[PDB]
RNA sequence: UGAGAAAAGCCUUCUCUAGCGAUC
């Protein structure tokens, strides 16, 4: 007589999020011994997913939002209006450092969103905590600087100087000067492999294992100057743009690109892919912004013609896309629930003091870092960052003992170079041809005068 | 870290989600509960542990249970008790077990656990809790008493409670409290069986099973008070009056030569015409007392009989008092009465306006104890009320009798009488003799009354001469200097220089410890019309250095209280 | 291996209960921490009775 | 970073961020820089390549 | 306009005291934890390597017999007591915890071919080539007296 | 030995023990 008899139900959609079994296949099994194992496999998967569905209540934060009223357009809303209507905590995160004596700046946030490091064209190198306004180090290397990146924790950062590649501590003391990596223009770090991928002006892509200190691969792209590069965090492959209009997929194991994708009628100047690995964003000389579907189809989902050129691109963790055109930035936002960004009308606009030279989103905050000739600015972007973070993976609020314990766990785990492929789950599949080769060996052990002719 | 905490929160999730399904609690309430539960969980999983954290956790869970219980009745939903209520109860039981394991020595935590088990837990859990308590805390008979009490009044099991009592006696063979409660317990068992027969073995129904305890307990504990104590519980039970009769008869025969037994027989006999009816009862009780006197002539027996007569007097009055003198004279002649009871009768007589018997008690006391000065004071108060002209004789006799020099109340009393009915020169003569006799700390009160007399008998000039002589006899008090300053204020002159001169002397003696004296000095410079308030800067500076320890803090607070209007 | 031990002390008598122990390798470098470390000792041994003098 | 435990050291042997002898030869190169104060790292390399060129000619002759 | 930005309360995310331990929120989102197959494979491979490092089966060796061991019998009630029988005819009782020999008896002449322990554990049975079946007492003989079946 | 040698103040990286925690 109790009005509701059953136990508490869980939403189907959240359960489907924690599922890794291909229900699509209709594989036949006519043996009971196979049947018992398969039913257990579904039972183990079903039980584990359900517990995670209930655990959604543990999540405590909510993503930001920004809507106009009475038909206001969000494009014309400026940063000054936002700072006044937002609390003192987030208002302190917006600041504009003005350093015009040195050249245009390239900025990189750490994987943990607490630290920021930047490098100047004329030779200014500095790393700082940006939440609190403290300066970790400030040095001036005599040569020009083309790129800067963090290596895993904030301790080490690699600077792409004029001649070779250099390694510095967080306190400014020089450690390594790698002469093999020469005239490199772009740098990017693979976190879970401890591989640093370098693109050089001479046309070579080089991989370095920062854990052991050995160069695993040095590949000749065979396309001339290399200036456009990005990685897919889900896929771990490297994308390389060329003046031909093609983007090449690379892995350290192969000596030839995994695939070539023709994206533009002219030269490509930017490439960026989302965290989930579903979409790619590219821009080129034909002033077209394109969104590509990386789940097997490789068709351009969205297209738009622009007055100026999108020099740089980036994605947040919620799916927002920002394009840096001249001295103006524009952010496109969409619902993102299994849909690409909608390029119909931009979400926010802002005009910088100088031309844009670098864009990147903070990992777990609603701010955007823009590097330009005038200096470095921090915008406020409501709805861009992921609200809830995992404590054992990336804590902004972590002590030293938490950090040094975490690093060894990642080092005990390090992925070999050759396992990088287009499918991150390719290790699950059985190698079909070796099955056939093995079966070959298994088989091996187991009228009247016409006759006179 | 939060591995165990996360396990516990995911264990706590299903009942919260069911509560959401009920409609009892809204989703925001569930979020707040999860937040506070995580905050409290982080407290009790640390490497450093405190009892306050366990108590806070238990209190939060109890408050949540009460809130749920209140809301269910309003909603009217009574299903799914097991999913929520029992889950919370097991979690609280685990917390209590861990806390009790950490702190075995704390009985108060054990009693909190017992109370929670009574309120919310199954009776078998409470049985296990009592067993665990009695395992390590067997040396406290009160715990055995509570454990046995729970069996009878709650579980209604008389036999199980008997074994808990019987085992308790082997651990504590000499505790009288265990015997009395066990004696009471069996008589309770008799009442249950008597009502049992009415609703529908003969020997137990008579109370024989309790009578066995009485004989054995008397043998182990050979005391008069204990045997009388067992009777008190026996009278409380109406049934089996023979049991009360049997024990009462044994009181006289077995217990003799002790005053308490004879007294109890007397008070039992105690238990306008009705006033006469009271009268013969008092005589019958008295006759018992003399029968005890010839059998037992010890001193202790007498006082119970004088105190009996004293109580009847204070509570017709003439007949009661006529008893008092006759028993007083009889006790006095055998000299057994002690000093203290002489005073008690004497003061009672004074309050009832009877001034001829009080003299007899006073005179009788002095001849027995000539050295005792307190009864000498008692005699003096009698003659003052009597107004007899023998006051002068009394002081001469007392001081000759009092060989020790220190008789402080006598010295004061002589000063009081001499002022009333003697010349002023003799009063000064008495005071000067007193200051010679007493040289130590007792002179403090002597000097204060000397100065007060000087202002009354003389004027301001006379007080000045007395103050000048005594300003060097070092044992002092602050009342000596407060009196002198007060006399200066009342005079019309109010020489402000003399005001400072007295305060400096007072601050020289008691400045190290007296915060109030420094405060009073500062207000004089302000409020007095002749004062110089520009000295207040220096007095505060001087006050800080001489004051030591806690007095330094009090002066600061009082002055800060003085700057505000609260004073 | 559940067994009871009687320990006699100047303050009184104590009765204790043993839950589990690795008997064979007890006198070994790694296993000896079972009794030495206070936390691990509390895991395997409890105080069930105490009667002081 | 932290001092590695006994079981950790076996699996994380040859892992050292600070010393990479095979790839850049920094430790041996440092001693030359300090012993004779060389302002720029380029100055040492131009010396090193040139010395090799002299050595090649002597071997070939 | 309606605006909100993510604003964490520091007291939620930071411990209160030096005595307290750091609080760690956990998110089980698959997007935050990629590479689930390759990451777990390395942990499994490292697990097998560790097992090979710590594989140390040998514990101790007991000596004292003067001829080859032929029979063994474990004691039902106590883990630490075993019995052995050698070719010379002697039977030795061993204390496993102390790694020494408690008693040595000359049970038979010639080989001993079998030893078994009575289920209660106060006696054992031995058989030798002298065509005899002998029962003995598990408890050691008192003081210095010689043992008898 | 040869980032010459000698002294004071600020950050960074790490090492040892000793309690503490595991009793539900």
């Amino acid at each position: 007589q109790d009005p509701f008899p059953g136990p508490a139900p869980v939403p189907v959609e959240v359960v489907q999020k924690f599922c890794r079994i291909d229900k699509s296949r209709k594989l036949p099994h006519s043996k009971a011994k196979t049947r018992s194992r398969l039913e257990v496999a579904e039972a183990e998967e079903e039980e584990t997913s359900i517990k995670a569905a209930r655990s959604e209540l543990l999540l405590a934060e909510e993503p930001g939002f920004l809507e106009g009223e009475d038909g206001e357009d969000t494009a014309k809303i400026c940063q000054a209006d936002i700072v006044e209507a937002v609390d003192i905590a987030s208002a302190a995160k917006h600041f504009d450092l003005n350093l015009r004596q040195f050249g245009p700046y390239r900025l990189n946030y750490s994987r943990t969103g607490r630290h920021l490091a930047f490098g100047g064209r004329r030779g200014h190198v500095a790393a700082l905590d940006w939440v609190t306004k403290k300066l970790m180090c400030e040095i001036n290397v005599m040569e020009a600087v083309r790129d800067i990146r963090f290596l895993h924790s904030e301790a080490l950062l690699a600077v792409a100087q004029n001649r070779w590649l250099h390694i510095y501590d967080n306190q400014g003391i020089e450690l390594h000067c790698i002469r093999r990596c020469d005239r490199v223009t772009r740098l990017e770090f693979l976190p879970f492999h401890f591989l640093l991928a370098t693109a050089s002006e001479t046309g070579f892509l080089t991989y370095l294992d920062v854990s052991v200190g050995k160069i695993v691969a040095a590949l000749n792209a065979r396309a001339g100057r290399l200036d456009v590069m990005s990685q897919n965090p889900y896929n771990a492959v490297i994308h390389l743009g060329h003046s031909n209009g093609t983007v090449s997929l690379w892995s350290p194991a192969m000596k030839e690109p995994l695939a070539k994708i023709l994206c533009h009628r002219g030269g490509v100047r930017a490439v960026a892919v989302d965290s989930t690995g579903t979409y790619m964003a590219t821009s080129g000389l034909d002033h077209q912004l394109k969104i590509f579907d990386l789940r097997g189809t490789y068709q351009p989902l969205s297209t738009r013609t622009l007055p100026h050129g999108a020099g740089h691109l980036a994605f947040s963790q919620r799916g927002l896309l920002v394009a840096g055109m001249g001295d103006v930035v524009n952010i496109w936002a969409g619902q993102g629930k299994a849909s690409p960004p909608s390029l119909e009308q931009p979400y926010l606009t802002h005009r910088l003091s100088g031309p844009v030279h670098g864009l990147q989103f903070c990992p777990f905050e609603d701010v955007l870092g823009v590097g330009h000739t005038g200096g470095i600015t921090s915008m406020l972007v409501p709805g861009a960052g992921e609200p809830n973070f995992d404590g054992l993976e990336s804590n902004p609020y972590r002590s030293r003992k938490q950090r040094q314990e975490w690093e060894v766990k990642a080092l005990l785990e390090k992925v070999p170079a050759e396992l990088i492929c287009l499918d991150p789950r390719a290790l699950a599949e059985v190698d079909v041809i070796s099955l056939e080769q093995g079966k070959k060996e298994q088989i091996e052990r187991l009228s009247a005068l016409d006759r006179f002719v | 870290m939060a591995e165990i905490i996360q396990e516990r929160i995911e264990d706590r999730l299903p009942e919260l989600e069911q509560l959401e399904r009920i409609g009892l609690f809204s989703h925001a309430e569930i979020k707040a509960i999860i937040k506070k539960a995580s905050d409290l969980e982080y407290k009790i999983q640390r490497r450093t542990l405190f009892k306050e954290d366990f108590i806070n956790y238990v209190q939060y869970e109890i408050n949540l249970l009460e809130l749920i219980q209140r809301r269910r009745t309003r909603i009217g939903y009574s299903f799914k008790k097991d999913e929520i209520e029992n889950s919370i109860v097991h979690r609280v039981q685990g917390v209590f077990q861990r806390a009790s394991a950490k702190w075995k020595d704390d009985v108060q935590l054990w009693l909190s656990y017992v109370a929670f088990c009574k309120k919310w837990a199954t009776k078998t859990r409470l049985s296990k809790v009592f067993s665990a308590m009695l395992a390590i805390h067997s040396n406290k008979p009160a715990l055995w008493i509570m454990a046995a009490k729970w069996e009878m009044e709650d579980r209604l099991s008389s036999e199980s409670a008997r074994q808990l009592f019987l085992r308790a006696l082997r651990f504590h063979p000499e505790c009288p409290k265990l015997y009395k409660e066990y004696f009471r317990m069996e008589l309770m068992h008799a009442e249950k069986l008597r009502k049992e027969k009415e609703e529908f073995s003969e020997e137990i129904l008579k109370g024989e099973l309790a009578w066995i305890i009485y004989k054995n307990s008397v043998s182990i504990i050979k005391g008069a008070e204990f045997h009388v104590s067992l009777l008190s519980i026996a009278q409380l039970f109406d049934f089996a009056k023979d049991l009360q009769k049997e024990i009462y008869d044994d009181l006289q025969a077995l217990h003799t030569d002790d005053p308490l037994t004879w007294d109890y027989v007397a008070r039992r006999e105690l238990e306008q015409a009705k006033a006469v009816e009271v009268g013969r009862k008092e005589e019958r009780c008295c006759a018992v007392y003399e029968e005890a006197v010839k059998t037992l002539p010890t001193e202790a027996m007498w006082k119970c009989y004088i105190t009996f007569c004293l109580e009847r007097f204070t509570k017709l009055r003439g007949k009661r008092l006529e008893r008092t003198m006759t028993v007083f004279r009889k006790a006095h002649e055998l000299k057994l009465l002690s000093e203290c009871q002489y005073k008690q009768l004497s003061v009672s007589l004074l309050c009832y306006n009877f001034l001829r018997e009080a003299l007899e008690v006073a005179v009788a006391g002095t001849e027995l104890f000539r050295d005792s000065g307190t009864m000498w004071q008692l005699k003096l108060q009698v003659l003052i009320e009597s107004k007899s002209p023998d006051i002068a004789m009394l002081f001469e006799e007392a001081f000759v009798h009092l060989k020790p020099q220190v008789c402080l109340p006598l010295w004061i009393s002589w000063a009081e009488w001499s002022e009333g009915a003697k010349s002023q020169e003799d009063t000064e003569a008495v005071f000067k003799k007193a200051l010679l006799a007493v040289i130590g700390a007792d002179s403090v009160t002597l000097k204060n009354k000397y100065l007060d007399w000087a202002y009354r008998s003389g004027g301001y000039k006379k007080a000045r001469a007395v103050f000048k002589s005594l300003q060097e006899s070092r044992p002092f008090s602050v009342d000596f200097f407060r009196k002198m300053i007060q006399f200066e204020k009342e005079q019309e002159s109010c020489n402000m220089a003399n005001i400072r001169e007295y305060y400096e002397r007072a601050l020289r003696e008691f400045g190290s410890a007296d915060s109030d004296l420094w405060m009073d000095y500062m207000k004089e410079e302000l409020n007095h019309p002749l004062g110089r308030p520009e000295n207040c800067g220096q007095i505060y500076w001087r006050a800080m250095k001489m004051l030591q320890g806690e007095s330094a803090e009090a002066f600061v607070a009082k002055h800060a209280m003085h700057q505000t209007g609260h004073l | 291996v559940l067994l009871h031990v009687l320990f006699e002390h100047a303050v009184g008598y104590a009765l204790l209960a043993l839950k589990e122990v690795e008997e064979i390798s007890l006198l070994q470098p790694q296993v000896e921490e079972s009794v030495l470390n206070l936390g691990k000792f509390h895991s395997i041994v409890r105080l069930v009775a105490f009667c002081p003098f | 970073v932290r001092k590695l435990k006994f079981h950790e050291q076996k699996l994380l042997k040859q892992v050292d961020f600070l010393n990479w002898e095979v790839t850049d030869h920094n430790l041996h190169e440092l001693r030359v820089l300090r012993r004779y104060r060389l302002q720029r790292r380029e100055d040492y390399t131009r010396y090193n390549q040139l010395s090799r060129a002299v050595r090649e000619l002597a071997r070939r002759l | 306009m309606k605006v909100k930005m993510l604003s964490r309360n520091p007291d939620n995310y930071v411990r209160e005291t030096k005595l307290d331990l750091q609080r760690v929120p956990r998110n089980y989102d698959p997007a935050l934890h990629p590479f689930e197959v390759p990451r777990e494979y390395i942990r499994a491979l490292n697990a097998t390597k560790l097992e090979r490092v710590f594989a140390k089966p040998f514990l101790a060796s007991l000596d004292g017999h003067r001829d080859g061991v032929n029979c063994l019998a474990k004691h039902p009630e106590k883990l630490a007591t075993v019995l052995s029988g050698a070719c010379d005819g002697e039977v030795r009782i061993w204390n496993l915890t102390q790694r020494n020999c408690i008693r040595t008896i000359q049970a038979h002449e010639g080989f001993v071919r079998g030893i078994c322990t009575r289920f209660c554990g106060t006696s054992f049975f031995t058989v030798g080539d002298d065509k005899t079946v002998k029962q003995w007492k598990m408890d050691g003989p008192g003081y210095g007296d010689e043992e008898e079946p």
